[PDB]
RNA sequence: AUCGGGGUCUGCAACUCGACCCCGUGAAGUCGGAGUCGCUAGUAAUCGCAGAUCAGCAACGCUGCGGUGAAUACGUUCCCG
RNA sequence: GCCCGGAUAGCUCAGGGUAGAGCAGGGGAUUGAAAAUCCCCGUGUCCUUGGUUCGAUUCCGAGUCCGGGCACCA
RNA sequence: UAUAUAGGCGUCUGGGGGGAACGCGGGGAAGUGAAACAUCUCAGUACCCGUAGGAAGAGAAAACAAAAUGUGAUUCCGUGA
RNA sequence: ACUGUGAAGCUCACACGCCAGUGUGGGUGGAGUCGUUGUUGAAAUACCACUCUGAUCGUAUUGGGCCUCUAACCUCGGACCGUAUAUCCGGUUCAGGGACAGUGCCUGGUGGGUAGUUUAACUGGGGCGGUUGCCUCCUAAAAUGUAACGGAGGCGCCCAAAGGUUCCCUCAACCUGGACGGCAAUCAGGUGUUGAGUGUAAGUGCACAAGGGAGCUUGACUGCGAGACGGACAUGUCGAGCAG
């Protein structure tokens, strides 16, 4: 189906610029940084509910912003991509952060 | 530099409180150490910066 | 093979050092590198028997016997005498 | 202070699932006798520590010894 | 050399040089002090160049000020120091 | 998830390739793989989203390297004119070089060619040699202090316990008896008052222990500090006690 796949932009090679999410938003989630710095999570599709995945997908953005390594250099979340099952792009806006739901 | 200089710092407001010298070769790990902090007028645990 | 135990024979005498018998133990070894030896017919390959030396044997050595018995030789191009 | 390169057998030097080769040394070959050819050996903490991975001589971090170039007005 | 220009003729009007001090615009040292010396000072002094006037330069806010409805071109004196 | 907006099934081409064999499109027909799948470091290649390695394309941005051209600019190459005299100068024209060279601002190199200066003191004359700060002893003449290129040394560290506190113990040496074991290792008895030891030089001390052992801990604190030592000054040293 559809979830969410953020490119943090850290350094996955250094051990201290390492990231582990771990949200829990319905409306116990766990995530990590790939080899190719990237983060997975759950989320829905274009064709689903409005502000119930939206609402969710919050609480997960907050850990992960809240888990930004302190050596990074340059932009944080290069692109989000939450598409669904066959259907390509479906690219959020990296720039929304606060008040995701509206 | 066998015995280089140290800071230790409060866990609690992390305000620099003490200045020291251990060898880093006999105690590698930083220090840990319980002193009084002005600041929160207690006794904290402090550790090296 | 090695080792433990029990025996037989010669020898005054089997520890260093004989052979053989029985019981048990059961190592390496899966055809062997560069290299290298023997043989042209009853020969090579293989099988057993006897003699000398000798009390006993270390004989799987030496000298003879007979049994079953093969493949190959185009030719001096090359090594040795 | 900043940026690169080097550390691997007795010696020299190549290299994400292999630690290798020549000079060395040793035993045996070929020879009337040697060298070179041959065969077979033993040689090793891959500078020292930790990190990722099922696995690192190889990727990352720190440190030691080195070498080159540019900085340095208590 | 064509448009024409450089140039060539004729005629009027100006300039050149001097002076003790004062002025305006430029170029601009070292002896000395730092108890040494290079930043710094000496000093924009000594000296040099260009120009004046009886004086020269400046002068009429793209100014100060700080919430006071404050001053109101320039120049030169004393304080601020 | 796919299937007559036509699979397997065959057959046509290409790509890599260790041909291990996979991927892509083509032609006939007509219903596929697939889930626990069995070895697995890890699972299915059912598919999907992000993505690494290399190689392919495209748009837009973006830097360099070249070859021409004449028109800027350059020519002490030729010929005319100002000019009767002119190897000066200027102008016209032809022939060459040419966006190079030269110059202006900015910037990195070599730079005794030139300039301004530094290159210590003590010292039985100066040089060569040696020394320059701190700590301990003697000279030092029984308070403190006291010179010489007088006589001897040490320092530019170390310990997270070798600091704080509570409790306990007595060493070195010698004698005697013991398997290796010896002058000298571990064990037993006795004599033994300091001859041992105190991280590190020397001196003053320490057996009452400041020497040896063990448990818990961080005062190797914060705001202060009556009264003093020592001193040209600047430095330096001791300190009961109050509060947290
Ligand atoms: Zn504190």
């Amino acid at each position: 189906t559809v979830e969410v796949a953020i490119r943090l932009g850290v350094d996955p090679r250094k051990a201290d610029q390492m990231v582990r999410g771990t949200v829990n938003l319905p409306h116990k989630i766990n995530f990590r940084v790939d080899k190719q710095a990237n983060l997975h999570f759950i989320i829905g599709k274009a064709s689903f509910d409005e502000t119930k995945l939206a609402e969710n997908y919050g609480a997960a953005l907050d850990e992960v912003l809240r888990a930004k390594p302190s050596s990074s250099k340059g932009r944080y979340l290069k692109k989000v991509t939450v598409s669904t099952t066959t259907g390509p792009g479906i690219p959020v806006d990296p720039s929304v952060t606060r008040n995701f739901t509206e | 530099d066998v015995r280089p200089k140290i800071t230790l710092a409060c866990e609690v407001c992390k305000h620099r409180n003490y200045i020291t010298k251990k060898n880093r070769r006999n105690d590698p790990d930083r220090l840990e150490i319980k002193k009084f902090c002005p600041n929160c007028g207690t006794h904290q645990p402090h550790k090296e910066s």
